[PDB]
């Protein structure tokens, strides 16, 4: 059908998918550069365009029987990778959107479902203690973390209501990929890249996978492409 | 109704009348009979 | 890493003398603090929990309060067994840090 | 001057009153408004988003297993798969949903509801289901031939992976109440049951146990009235750091 | 009733590995967090890390990343700390304490074990 | 499509429909889009004019009510007759859980202070004069009742009695950003010393309240309750309602009850089986 196939061309990267459903745009918005009337910082921003806008494939994770789910926080996942990660280090501020594409496929004899959701401003909790989560607990870099209790979304909320957020499903019967287009979501027009994370990509297996065919590894691959990147506050790198 | 003798605008009483909705952003957050 | 600065690092007092111990918190840790008493044998015994209250079975010679960012452990009257290394813990946030410690000696 | 006289209700503090009050910061200019995505100007925008029902709630289902319903190949015809109690006020599948959590702040409700079930089984799995809704006034239907008699949809697995069961608005009043009586004529919504229409046929290679995922969302004619405190959140004895804010 | 005792830690050659065993009793083992603290003869305390008993989940101090590995067994009600890259600098007294949200952590403590190396 | 909707939508009658290629009851949830199937296309209906108003579910209506942000009882005797409360909405779970239904909020606070006096465990209930001063972040905090910090030349203060009607002031939206951050993922400081989430530092500052009179008569209990009613509200990005109980006000940490409802493993109370019901 028409919308079952999709191609995504950003920069020197391109992604084709023959099984997909109607790629999602978060809150009916599409990424754009900061307009002049919403600008604050006076220095002329830098716009790498094709340099930093392209798909960066994150390390794939293995989908297994007892998997609880996976999260990647943005930009944090992208801070160490490619020319995007260099502009993050040398510049004090950034504004960009994100295009997230998750690849999970299997044979027509596998059953399973994934909830791929982008949680804006996801503040994580800690189980059975009053101690606030540390820095290394929240910031996993590229590999990302794992849900301890995905039923509560680790923040104490309900996974049942997670559909209020921008989301798509990967149902091993229907489609092998999910695509979400995230605009800039923040209270401030620009933000400090290292400390604050606007979006949290959460892949949760609402329905696990099992089959009576010969078992095989099913990886889950994530490809995240920044869009409409800007940077200010050029200085030396933190490194 | 709506009696404000204060000079500052934020000190006015709350206004309840914004009946605009766009449920289509939450319900149909896509780019676009069988859909597939 | 919120650094707990414990002062003074050492003190000298005689029996029946009121002494105090103050720990500094760079970032505000709220009401979350614990005062730890370690006997010379190596056994640690908690004294004050959440700065507000005392553990059950611990003598009432010990008190605690917060004034600004200062956390004060006040001893009403010293005892022979009360000369040991004291510590202040912060459970407010990870990672948990300990104060430098304070040594108690008898005047001579 | 102007002769006046006080009225009853003078000096009273009413939590819901609407009045203008003296500003504490003269000549203060807030930060200019910036366009931000996802503005909610009415709560009925939220309740129309479908969210997962927990049908499988039991003592043997732990954690996430509670949001899916196991559908296994059955050796007998005309068998009931499961049923959904429709009481939103009571503790049931509809409480933790978006439409449930928001509606519990309101004493009255109106409008149609819709259920959506997604079949997560393997591609080669095929079968027909029937999703029945029985208006109130009687006991839940035990058998399918009794359940057909109400609003139902017969569903066949295929390319489209989901259905929509519309629960129509049927009442003798303009509104219904959340009062604790489950069988009250102003409360009871009716019953929802799911029967095997034919059978679930899966190959020997595919997994035999397949899982539906139930959804529910309010419609465009949905409505709510007479806001109240939500029973969901209860009293909390020990609240950490609350005393720290008082210095 | 409630008690914490960890035996062992006698002599371990450098570069080898050591498995700490701290047993818990007197309460429900999976309802409370487990903490680890080391003390050198220098009398200063450092916080090794904490494992969530509910599952495997662990939180470490940045200095001990990769040096210490925490694991538990829900059956034996014991908590293990795997120390690798053993050096003379790793010789100290190690403690294990309880935790949990209610009534603050570190309500109870262990005896302590002094680790020494033979080179 | 944005539109002005003052009332619920009317229903139109429908007839028997059997047609090939047209399947309104089919949808795809994998697209993440709510089912667009209408009651007219699913079942055979009648024309119904729906006059039910939607005005009461507006966010301006829903979130704007007077709730208790702070309750502080301090004894009045010879001493200490004042308290400094760092302002946050995380204190009481009734208002906290409702404000957390949204990620960002822009609103003006209308603050009300209700004062009551009680007898410690009769002659008369005294009439005391209380001062409530609003100390912004980064200013000097009064350490005493009679201290010089209560002069309050620049600061905003209010004087009110116990007999007079409750004192009420309006607080503008003061955030340095376009809207408040209810949930903040990150750290404020550029070093590791920062705290995860919003900390009682930047936000709204402090509120200092004392009794203006000196110490007289013999001790009574004075409880000060503080109420906040938002106004002019703008809300963005709604969020799942919290289920498990709260633990600390500075973080989202959760535990869960022992048994359902609101248990960690089970939010909804259990039943025998999915087939079980009278």
């Amino acid at each position: 059908y028409s919308d079952r196939v999709l191609q995504l061309k950003l920069g020197n990267s391109a992604i084709v998918t023959q099984e997909a459903a109607n790629y999602c745009c978060a809150y009916g918005e599409w990424p754009n550069y900061l307009p002049d009337h919403e600008a604050v910082a006076i220095d002329k921003p830098t716009q790498p365009e094709t340099a930093t806008d392209r798909f960066y494939t994150l390390k794939s994770v293995k989908w297994e029987t007892g998997s609880t789910g996976w999260w990647w926080k943005l930009p944090d996942a992208l801070n160490n990778i490619g020319m995007f990660g260099q502009n993050v280090q040398h510049h004090y501020l950034y504004r960009s959107g994100f295009l997230i594409h998750v690849q999970c496929n299997a044979t027509k004899f596998h059953q399973g479902a994934l909830l791929v959701v982008a949680i804006p401003e996801h503040q994580r909790g800690a189980h059975n203690t009053n101690t606030s989560p540390g820095f290394d607990d929240i910031m996993k870099g590229e590999e990302g973390g794992t849900f301890n209790h995905p039923y509560v979304l680790d923040d104490g909320t309900s996974l049942a209501c997670a559909t209020i957020f921008p989301h798509q499903w990967i149902n091993l019967r229907t489609n092998n990929s999910a695509t979400i287009v995230l605009p800039w979501m923040n209270a401030a027009p620009m933000d400090f890249p290292l400390r604050h994370n606007q979006w949290t990509l959460a892949i949760i297996p609402v329905v696990p996978l099992g089959t009576r065919t010969t078992s095989s590894m099913v990886p889950i691959t994530v490809s995240i492409a920044p869009m409409c990147c800007e940077f200010n506050g050029l200085r030396h790198a933190i490194t | 109704n709506q009696i404000n003798f204060y000079k500052d605008s934020y000190a006015a009483s709350a206004s309840k009348q914004d009946f605009s909705q766009d449920p289509s952003k939450f319900t149909e957050p896509v780019v676009e009979a069988p859909v597939l | 890493d919120i650094q707990m600065t414990q002062s003074p690092s050492s003190l000298s007092a005689s029996l029946g003398e009121r002494v105090s111990l103050t720990c500094r918190a760079s970032q505000d840790i709220g009401s979350s603090l614990n005062w730890l008493q370690q006997e010379p044998d190596g056994t640690i015994k908690r004294l004050i929990y959440a700065t507000s209250s005392l553990d059950s079975g611990v003598p009432k010679r010990f008190s605690g309060s917060r004034s600004g960012s200062d956390y004060s452990l006040t001893i009403s009257s010293l005892e022979s067994e009360d000369f040991v290394d004291y510590y202040c813990l912060q459970y407010a946030s990870f990672p948990l840090t300990f104060g430098a410690g304070t040594k108690l000696e008898l005047k001579r | 001057g102007v002769p006046t006289y006080l009225l009853p209700g003078s000096g009273q503090f009413l939590t819901t009153d609407d009045h203008s009050s003296a500003p504490a910061l003269p000549c203060f200019n807030p930060t200019p408004e910036m366009h931000i995505p996802g503005q909610v100007r009415n709560m009925l925008e939220v309740v129309q988003v479908e969210s997962m029902m927990e049908i499988n709630n039991t003592e043997s289902a732990v954690g996430m297993e509670r949001l899916k319903v196991d559908i296994s190949a059955l050796t007998d015809v005309d068998q009931l798969l499961f049923n959904i109690p429709l009481d939103i006020q009571l503790d049931g599948p509809l409480r933790n949903t978006l439409v449930g959590n928001i509606s519990r702040y309101y004493t009255h409700w109106s409008g149609s509801l819709e259920m959506t079930f997604m079949f997560c089984g393997s591609f080669m799995a095929a079968g027909k289901l029937i999703l029945c809704y029985t208006p109130p006034g009687g006991s839940c239907p035990t058998t399918r031939e009794t359940a057909m008699l109400g609003t139902h949809i017969v569903w066949d697995f295929g390319l489209q992976s989901s259905v929509t069961l519309i629960i129509p608005w049927i009442s003798g009043s303009h509104y219904r109440m959340f009062n604790n009586d489950a069988k009250s004529t102003n409360a009871n919504v009716g019953y929802v049951t799911c029967f095997m229409q034919t059978n679930l046929i899966v190959p020997s290679e595919s997994s035999d146990t397949c899982s539906l995922i139930g959804f529910i969302a309010a419609k465009d004619d949905f409505s709510l009235r007479l806001m109240r405190d939500s029973p969901d959140i209860g009293q909390l004895d020990h609240l950490h750091a609350a005393e720290a804010a008082y210095q | 009733q409630v008690q914490l005792q960890q035996p062992g830690a006698e002599l371990v050659m450098p570069g080898a590995s050591v498995k700490m065993s701290c047993k818990a009793s007197g309460y429900t083992f999976t309802d409370y967090w487990m903490h680890w603290v080391k003390q050198r003869p220098g009398q200063g305390l450092e916080w090794i890390g904490a494992i969530d008993t509910s599952d495997s989940y662990t939180t470490y101090n940045r200095k001990f990343k990769g040096k210490a590995t925490l694991t538990v067994d829900e059956s034996s009600s014991t908590a293990y700390m795997q120390l690798i890259s053993l050096t003379s600098e790793d010789s100290a007294v190690y403690y294990c304490a309880r935790g949990g949200g209610g009534n603050s952590p570190f309500a109870y403590w262990g005896q302590g074990t002094l680790v020494t190396v033979s080179a | 499509i944005e539109s002005i909707i003052k009332t619920a939508t009317d229903t139109v009658k429908s007839e028997i429909n059997a047609e090939l290629g047209v399947v309104p009851s089919l949808n795809a949830v994998e697209t993440g889009a709510t089912s667009n199937t209408e009651p007219e296309e699913a079942i055979q209906t009648r024309t119904v004019i729906n006059q039910h108003g939607v005005s009461e579910t507006l966010v301006e209506n829903f979130l704007s009510r007077a709730a208790l942000v702070s309750k502080r009882s301090f004894e009045y005797k010879d001493h200490k007759n004042f308290f400094k409360w760092t302002i946050n909405t995380r204190s009481f779970v009734q208002l906290r859980r409702k404000l957390e239904l949204f990620t960002y909020l822009r609103f003006d606070a209308e603050i009300t202070i209700l004062t009551t006096v009680a007898v410690n465990g009769y002659v008369g209930l005294p009439d005391l004069t209380l001062q409530a001063m609003f100390v912004p972040t980064g200013a000097l905090t009064p350490e005493k009742q009679d201290s010089f910090h209560w002069q309050s030349g620049s600061n905003a203060s209010v004087f009110f009695k116990i007999s007079d009607p409750p004192a009420r002031i309006t607080i503008p939206f003061m955030c340095i950003n376009s809207a408040y951050s209810v949930f903040y993922d990150g750290f404020a400081g550029f070093e590791k010393n920062g705290l995860y989430g919003i900390n009682p530092a930047d936000t709204i500052g402090n509120l200092c309240v004392r009794i203006v009179n000196e110490h007289q008569p013999v001790g009574f209990t004075v409880t000060v309750r503080v109420y906040m009613k938002p106004k002019h509200i703008k809300a963005w990005a709604p969020r799942p309602p919290r289920t498990l109980p709260y633990m600390s006000i500075a973080n989202a940490n959760y535990k869960g009850k022992e048994r359902a409802p609101n248990a960690l493993s089970a939010i909804i109370g259990n039943r025998d089986s999915v087939k079980t019901m009278p």
